[PDB]
């Protein structure tokens, strides 16, 4: 930045713009060279687009060039780690988590089922056969 | 509805988000990604938004190609996207010198080495925990003429005039690439 | 079975061998004690209806075991909508005479239900084709069951994959496609009414049936297999159904 005077002072990266702001032309008094001048100036006048905090549900923003990268916790995804990983038990997503049949139901959670020969586990995502040969099992191998 | 269109593979150390057009009237949109050989699995599941992060899926095998499609509602409609594999793909993020030190007519320039979105026992893997000897860090100095310097480290140990000062700026490099071989300039530092 | 490989003795258990007169004729798949699902066009030259024998726990044609079981076809239930000499709706639902006894050697194929199969099954990769068939295109069938493991295609792909051959049957919503287009491996002709299993989590369910494809095994080419699951209902209708008099029975479809 400017003040009455100082430009008398010779040039410094550190008095002008690190512990101040400093425009383009300041800047360019600093490092004479165009593209020194440049190099230093895409990044000193990108700005933090971490400012804004879009990460989401506790993920790390880590600033780019005019633009910028979330690290989201376990649970997490999407661009600003705004996905719930846990609000996605549908069926169309991975069975339901079903081992055989799954149905979605508007609201509640989607239960599970089973196909004939099989009955549903304690667990309500497993099957286990019912009769000594379900369809879909080679003895050969159970 | 429409099929989408356009798709593009945006990608910086993993972090990979699928983008499409148009934006959706009327129509939502079902993503599907997998490995050649793989079976098919769903993301972003009816969503109107026009991209899908898929940074989970992909770091479970950076080496591995994988093939998405968008899948378009009021067999439906879809349209495949490029072929992606993230080791070879990816963009390498802008780099920081962590700091330098001089030692009588030396210094030693540390790059920082940042974090990607693979993780690994709890934890997010570094660049060079990755593509190991695949890449290199290049310094873009100055006595604050031109000069220049490679490691297949963190760090550049160089010669300097005692009592001039300099200017410093490192990329991150992986020289078997073609495309995407460099990220951007790190911001200047000066000692 | 064209570049597979023998499905060991007991691994694919709910093959069955379809045949006419004593003769060889297709393949087809058990789906419980009483019912096997076919193809529809296995029956467009048959005369002698009286004469349909299924055989299941088969194995080797050239040899005799205590696992083969025979069985008369009481009944072949062929969609009102098939045209002999065509392509689409090629299915058949075969009606034994008397029940088969389940074993180690014979078993049958779950048969899903239709969300089930289009919304899951639909998107597991590979897959498991069987068969009696010719082992490279124009060639001898085979004399030791064949299994081969082909990737499923969505229509859009395999027409895009695929060489134009003007005049060539179109791949409707009945069918889908299977296999690889680079010469080596895909089903026969003999392999006809065979299944097309779907492995998925500990269970195989019936997902195809072999129906037709340009040749066998052609560059620039796919298998293509009557997509069961357009079909779920009409077999359980006719499954609780009371026995026709006649042998072929054509019901409605829808
Ligand atoms: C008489 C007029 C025929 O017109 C055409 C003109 C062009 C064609 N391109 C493909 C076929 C369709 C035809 N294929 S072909 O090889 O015979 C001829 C190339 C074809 O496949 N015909 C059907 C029987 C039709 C019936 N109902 O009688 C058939 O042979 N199905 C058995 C089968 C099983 C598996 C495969 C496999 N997994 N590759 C291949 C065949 C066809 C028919
Ligand atoms: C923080 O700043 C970034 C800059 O792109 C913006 O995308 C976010 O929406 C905001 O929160
Ligand atoms: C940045 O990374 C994310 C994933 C969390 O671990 C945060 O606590 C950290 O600051
Ligand atoms: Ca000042
Ligand atoms: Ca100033
Ligand atoms: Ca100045
Ligand atoms: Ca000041
Ligand atoms: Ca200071
Ligand atoms: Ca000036
Ligand atoms: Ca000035
Ligand atoms: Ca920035
Ligand atoms: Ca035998």
């Amino acid at each position: 930045a400017n003040a009455f005077l100082e430009e008398l002072r010779p040039g410094s990266l550190e008095r002008e713009c690190k512990e101040e702001q400093c425009s383009f032309e300041e800047a360019r008094e600093i490092f004479k060279d165009a593209e020194r001048t440049k190099l230093f100036w895409i990044s000193y006048s990108d700005g933090d687009q971490c400012a804004s905090s879009p990460c989401q549900n506790g993920g790390s923003c880590k600033d780019q060039l005019q633009s910028y990268i979330c690290f989201c916790l376990p649970a997490f995804e999407g661009r600003n780690c705004e996905t719930h990983k846990d609000d996605q038990l549908i069926c169309v997503n991975e069975n339901g988590g079903c081992e055989q049949y799954c149905s979605d139901h508007t609201g509640t959670k989607r239960s599970c089922r089973c196909h004939e020969g099989y009955s549903l586990l304690a667990d309500g995502v497993s099957c286990t056969p019912t009769v000594e040969y379900p369809c879909g099992k080679i003895p050969i191998l159970e | 509805t429409v099929a989408a269109y356009n798709l593009t593979w945006k990608s910086t150390n993993f972090k990979t988000i699928l983008e499409w057009e148009p934006k959706p009237v009327n129509q939502v949109y079902t993503v599907q990604i997998s490995t050649k050989s793989g079976d098919w699995k769903s993301k972003c599941f009816y969503t109107t938004d026009t991209e899908c992060d898929l940074t989970d899926e992909i770091v479970k095998d950076v080496k591995q190609t994988y093939l998405a499609r968008v899948f378009s509602y009021p067999e439906p409609l879809y349209e495949n996207s490029p072929e992606f594999t993230p080791y070879l793909e990816t963009n390498l993020g802008q780099p920081t010198i962590q700091s330098f030190e001089q030692v009588g007519t030396k210094v030693n320039v540390t790059v920082e080495d940042e974090r990607t979105l693979v993780r690994r026992n709890n934890t997010f893997l570094s660049l060079r925990d990755v593509f190991g000897k695949d890449l290199i860090y290049t310094l873009y100095y100055w006595k604050s003429g031109k000069k220049t310097a490679k490691t297949n480290t963190n760090e550049f140990l160089i010669d300097v005039d005692k009592g001039e000062n300099y200017c410093f700026s490192v990329q991150a490099v992986i020289p078997s690439r073609t495309v995407n071989r460099k990220s951007t300039d790190s911001p200047v530092e000066c000692m | 079975i064209v570049g597979g490989k023998v499905c060991p003795k007991g691994e694919c258990p709910w093959q069955v061998l379809l045949l006419v007169n004593g003769a060889q004729l297709c393949g087809g798949t058990l789906i419980n004690t009483i019912w096997v699902v076919s193809a529809a066009h296995c029956f467009d030259k048959i005369k002698n209806w009286r004469n349909l024998i299924a055989v299941l726990g088969e194995h080797d044609l050239s040899e005799h075991d205590g696992d083969e079981q025979s069985r008369r076809v009481a009944q072949v239930i062929i969609p009102s909508t098939y045209v002999p000499g065509t392509t689409n709706h090629d299915i058949a639902l075969l009606r034994l005479h008397q029940p088969v006894v389940l074993t180690d050697h014979v078993v049958p194929l779950c048969l899903p239900e239709r969300t089930f199969s289009e919304r899951t099954l639909a998107f597991v990769r590979f897959s498991l084709v069987s068969g009696w068939g010719q082992l490279l295109d124009r060639g001898a069938t085979a004399l030791e069951l064949m299994v081969l493991n082909v990737p499923r295609l969505m229509t859009q792909d395999c027409l895009q994959q695929s060489r134009k051959v003007g005049d060539s049957p179109n791949i409707t919503e009945y069918m889908f496609c299977a296999g690889y287009s680079d010469g080596s491996k895909d089903s026969c002709k003999g392999d006809s009414g065979g299944p097309h299993a779907t492995h998925y989590r500990g269970t195989w369910y019936l997902t195809g049936i072999v129906s037709w494809g340009q040749g066998c095994a052609t560059v620039g080419h796919f298998g293509v297999y009557t997509r069961v699951s357009q079909y779920i209902e009409w077999l359980q209708k006719l499954m609780r159904s009371e026995p026709r008099p006649g042998v072929l029975l054509r019901a409605p479809f829808p």
